[PDB]
């Protein structure tokens, strides 16, 4: 920044860049050739994408140019770790955990069964057959 | 409904995101991706945006080569994504230098090692533990006349002159690469 | 079939045989002790309805074991939309004329729900197809039970991979491909009516049946199979009908 005859003084970054913002003309007189002043400038210009904290549930923000990457926590994704990786619990995610098969039911939890020859065991989510040879199941390997 | 179109792979440090076009008019949409011979895994399930991130599938493997497709609502209207192998395509996020001690007539920049979205062992891993020996990073120095200087580790060890300030700025590199080979430089950072 | 393997004896008991005149015919698949699904061009030039035979428990033509169970067929039930020398509604409905004993190597495989294969089976990328049919394109029929493991094609992705043969069959949604366009593995026309079984967390289900494609694994092309998910509801109404009077019956369809 300016302020009364500062400028008699030579260039310097620190008091000038670091300790005050300097404009592109401070940081030219500073650096001299122009590509070093442009070196300089494309990111000391660019600002912390990072200060909006985009990155939610607690997710880490590193800033990039005119960007940023959010690093998630165990259980979250997505662009700003937007997404629930919980609130996922349906049918068409991966048959909703179901070994068989699975019931969408809206507003509530969905629900598993299985095939005729199988029944739903107690984690709601497994079966096991109820006959000698259900179907699908290869004996000699059984 | 209609096809999405122009699919695109936006990737830095394995933090992978798939977006395309255009602007939903009555119509959600559903990702799928997998590995030439996996199942069909679904992601981003009836979303709106356009756009989806894929980081938690493809850093299972970033040396496999994933193949997405983005499905239309109200067999669906589907587009297939370009192929997409994250060890080689991603892009080397803005290195920040770390430091650099001055010891008489030598200085020793430090590198910082940023981390990139890949998982392990409940951690993120550095850029130089997935690539290892594949990356090397550069530095692009001068008496505060051009001058460079390569390591494969994250660190430069160089000549001075005593009095004299000097400048620095370094950049990730994948020699092997033919694409995305390099990052942006690095802030400049001066003794 | 075309570039697999033969299946080891037992690892393949819904593996049907259909016999007419004590002749090979076709593939099949049990899926429960009295019904078996097969393809419905398998029956387009059948003249001695009383005379076809459904064996389980086979594996290989040239010898004899008591695992072997025979059985007529009491009843083939085609779709009444499906017209003999074409390829839609490629589907038929056998009924056996006494049940089949279930042992270690007869067993039938899981016809599933509709929605269940839609949403979830067809996105199991391999399955495995099988059968006596021929080794090669125009070769000799295999003796013993061959199986091939081959991956799945959206439709548009099938068109888009293969090459147009001018005034050739349409693929539609009662059909679904699967396979490779190298020449190297597909399923061949004596596997007509075998299974396209899909692996799924401990499960076999049925979601295919041998029925058409360009020749047998053929350059620019993939094997094309009956979309089972589309008649669960029509197959499970016919299992639940009484038997008509004659053997060949044309049930509506949807
Ligand atoms: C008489 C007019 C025929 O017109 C055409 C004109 C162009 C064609 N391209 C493909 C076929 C369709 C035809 N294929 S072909 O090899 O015979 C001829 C190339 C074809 O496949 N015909 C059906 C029977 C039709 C019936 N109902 O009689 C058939 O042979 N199905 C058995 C089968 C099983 C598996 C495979 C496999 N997994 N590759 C291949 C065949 C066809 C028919
Ligand atoms: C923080 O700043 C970034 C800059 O792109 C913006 O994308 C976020 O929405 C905001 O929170
Ligand atoms: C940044 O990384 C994220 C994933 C969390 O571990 C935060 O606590 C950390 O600051
Ligand atoms: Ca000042
Ligand atoms: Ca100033
Ligand atoms: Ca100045
Ligand atoms: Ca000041
Ligand atoms: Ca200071
Ligand atoms: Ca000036
Ligand atoms: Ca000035
Ligand atoms: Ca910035
Ligand atoms: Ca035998």
């Amino acid at each position: 920044a300016n302020a009364f005859l500062e400028e008699l003084r030579p260039g310097s970054l620190e008091r000038e860049c670091k300790e005050e913002q300097c404009s592109f003309e401070e940081a030219r007189e500073i650096f001299k050739d122009a590509e070093r002043t442009k070196l300089f400038w494309i990111s000391y210009s660019d600002g912390d994408q990072c200060a909006s904290s985009p990155c939610q549930n607690g997710g880490s923000c590193k800033d990039q140019l005119q960007s940023y990457i959010c690093f998630c926590l165990p259980a979250f994704e997505g662009r700003n770790c937007e997404t629930h990786k919980d609130d996922q619990l349906i049918c068409v995610n991966e048959n909703g955990g179901c070994e068989q098969y699975c019931s969408d039911h809206t507003g509530t939890k969905r629900s598993c069964r299985c095939h005729e020859g199988y029944s739903l065991l107690a984690d709601g989510v497994s079966c096991t057959p109820t006959v000698e040879y259900p179907c699908g199941k290869i004996p000699i390997l059984e | 409904t209609v096809a999405a179109y122009n699919l695109t792979w936006k990737s830095t440090n394995f933090k992978t995101i798939l977006e395309w076009e255009p602007k939903p008019v009555n119509q959600v949409y559903t990702v799928q991706i997998s590995t030439k011979s996996g199942d069909w895994k679904s992601k981003c399930f009836y979303t709106t945006d356009t756009e989806c991130d894929l980081t938690d599938e493809i850093v299972k493997d970033v040396k496999q080569t994933y193949l997405a497709r983005v499905f239309s609502y109200p067999e669906p209207l589907y587009e297939n994504s370009p192929e997409f192998t994250p060890y080689l395509e991603t892009n080397l996020g803005q290195p920040t230098i770390q430091s650099f001690e001055q010891v008489g007539t030598k200085v020793n920049v430090t590198v910082e090692d940023e981390r990139t979205l890949v998982r392990r062992n409940n951690t993120f891993l550095s850029l130089r533990d997935v690539f290892g020996k594949d990356l090397i990073y550069t530095l692009y120095y001068w008496k505060s006349g051009k001058k460079t200087a390569k390591t494969n580790t994250n660190e430069f060890l160089i000549d001075v002159d005593k009095g004299e300030n000097y400048c620095f700025s370094v950049q990730a590199v994948i020699p092997s690469r033919t694409v995305n080979r390099k990052s942006t430089d690095s802030p400049v950072e001066c003794m | 079939i075309v570039g697999g393997k033969v299946c080891p004896k037992g690892e393949c008991p819904w593996q049907v045989l259909l016999l007419v005149n004590g002749a090979q015919l076709c593939g099949g698949t049990l899926i429960n002790t009295i019904w078996v699904v097969s393809a419905a061009h398998c029956f387009d030039k059948i003249k001695n309805w009383r005379n076809l035979i459904a064996v389980l428990g086979e594996h290989d033509l040239s010898e004899h074991d008591g695992d072997e169970q025979s059985r007529r067929v009491a009843q083939v039930i085609i779709p009444s939309t499906y017209v003999p020398g074409t390829t839609n509604h490629d589907i038929a409905l056998l009924r056996l004329h006494q049940p089949v004993v279930l042992t270690d190597h007869v067993v039938p495989l899981c016809l599933p729900e509709r929605t269940f294969s839609e949403r979830t089976l067809a996105f199991v990328r391999f399955s495995l197809v099988s059968g006596w049919g021929q080794l090669l394109d125009r070769g000799a029929t295999a003796l013993e039970l061959m199986v091939l493991n081959v991956p799945r094609l959206m439709t548009q992705d099938c068109l888009q991979q293969s090459r147009k043969v001018g005034d050739s069959p349409n693929i539609t949604e009662y059909m679904f491909c699967a396979g490779y366009s190298d020449g190297s593995k597909d399923s061949c026309k004596g596997d007509s009516g075998g299974p396209h079984a899909t692996h799924y967390r401990g499960t076999w289900y049925l979601t295919g049946i041998v029925s058409w494609g360009q020749g047998c694994a053929t350059v620019g092309h993939f094997g094309v199979y009956t979309r089972v998910s589309q008649y669960i509801e029509w197959l499970q109404k016919l299992m639940r009908s009484e038997p008509r009077p004659g053997v060949l019956l044309r049930a509506p369809f949807p």
